[PDB]
C-alpha cells in the first residue's frame, strides 16, 4: 500500500475530514484513490463521502442491509446524539450559511457570525430571560456544545464564530426532510 | 419551556465521524 | 468480509485488548484469521499480537502515530504500577485472576511516600490511584471485600526499556 494513501487515510480517520484549503496534498491523494480508500474502509463499516465543489472529503457510517441500524450504535462513534435545542441552532446556522454562500463569488473566504445576531432569533423560539448575562451564558454554552461536533469554532477576540462547511452535508435536503417528517409526527400527538 | 423536551434526542445522522480518539492503547 | 471478523476487529480497535474469558466468539474468530486481520490492519500501520498462554489479543504499532497518543505517568502512578506488576508476577508464579486487597498496598505505598497519619487519607489516595489506573484499563472493578483484579495485560505492560526505567525509579525511591 502506497505511503501517501496510508497517510491520508490515517489523517482523515484522526480528524474526520479533509479540506482542500488546509491540506491540499492529502486531499488530492485521497481524491484520486476512491476505490482503494473504499476497500480499506469496508472492513470497519465506514465509507468516504466526497464534495468536489466545496473541496471536502468526510467519513460516514457505511449503510448496511438492516432496515434500521440507527447509525449511532457503531462502536467507533464516540460523540453523543443531537437534541432539539442543538438541532434548532443548527438550522439557524444553516440559514446563515445559505445567506453567506448565495452572495459569494470566486475567491476564498469564511462564514463569520456574531453572537448578538444569533441571540434575538433564538429568543423568538426559546423565550426571553431577565438579564443579558443569562442569555449570553446560554448562547455560549450552546455554541460550546456544538463545537464538539466540528460545526463551529471557538469565539474570537471580536466575539465571532466560524461556520464550518461540513454543516452543508449535515443539513442536506434528505436529512432535513427526515427531520421535518419526524418532528411533524412528534407535534401532532 | 420544559427541559425534558429540549434534551429529547432528535434524528440526524453522524457526519464527519472522527475515530474514537485512540485504539485505547496508550503505551 | 465475514461479519464476525469485522465485529472482532472493531471491538479490538475500540478497546485495544481481547480476552477469551470475556468474548470467546470474537477471540476464536480473530485467532483463526490471523492473515485476514493483518491485511485489514496493514493500511492503518497496526498489527495484532497474540498470547495464547492467557488468551490475550492486543494491538501493536507495526514499524509517533496519528491515531495513538503517548502519555507519561507520575511517580505516584509508576510505583503503584511496579507494585501491581510484581504482585501479578508472584500470583502467576503460583501454579486464574490475581486478587489484590486494598489494605495490602497501603504499607507498600506508605514505605515510599511516607505516612499521611490518617486511615481516610490512605484510603482516598489508594482509591484515586486505582481509578486512575482503571482509566488505563489495567485493573478490573473493585470487589465487595475491598479487592481488585489484575488484568493479564500487565504481562505486556510495556517493552523492557520501560521495565528497566521502572525498576531504576523504584530502586531510587527505595534509596530515598
Amino acid at each position: 500500500t502506497p505511503q501517501r494513501v496510508r497517510e491520508a487515510v490515517q489523517e482523515m480517520l484522526k480528524y474526520g475530514l479533509l479540506e482542500e484549503s488546509h491540506k491540499p496534498n492529502l486531499y488530492r491523494s485521497a481524491l484520486t484513490n476512491i476505490e482503494v480508500v473504499d476497500r480499506i474502509l469496508e472492513p470497519l463499516d465506514l465509507a468516504m463521502g466526497v464534495d468536489e465543489v466545496r473541496g471536502l472529503v468526510f467519513v460516514t457510517v457505511r449503510q448496511g442491509e438492516v432496515a434500521e441500524q440507527d447509525d449511532w450504535s457503531h462502536p467507533l462513534v464516540r460523540r453523543q446524539r443531537l437534541n432539539l435545542e442543538q438541532s434548532l441552532l443548527i438550522a439557524i446556522l444553516r440559514q446563515h450559511f445559505i445567506a453567506y454562500e448565495q452572495e459569494s463569488g470566486t475567491g476564498a473566504s469564511q462564514a463569520l457570525v456574531a453572537v448578538d445576531e444569533l441571540i434575538p432569533q433564538l429568543q423568538v423560539y426559546l423565550g426571553e430571560l431577565g438579564s443579558e448575562a443569562k442569555e449570553r451564558n446560554r448562547i455560549i454554552t450552546l455554541l460550546d456544545q456544538l463545537k464538539g461536533h466540528g460545526l463551529v469554532s471557538a469565539l474570537d477576540a471580536h466575539d465571532r464564530v466560524i461556520i464550518r462547511p461540513i454543516i452543508t452535508h449535515l443539513a442536506n435536503p434528505e436529512n432535513l426532510q427526515a427531520l421535518v417528517v419526524w418532528l411533524r409526527e412528534q407535534v401532532e400527538g | 419551556q420544559r427541559q425534558s423536551e429540549r434534551r429529547k434526542p432528535a434524528c440526524l445522522p453522524p457526519v464527519g465521524v472522527a475515530i474514537t480518539g485512540v485504539p485505547a492503547i496508550e503505551r
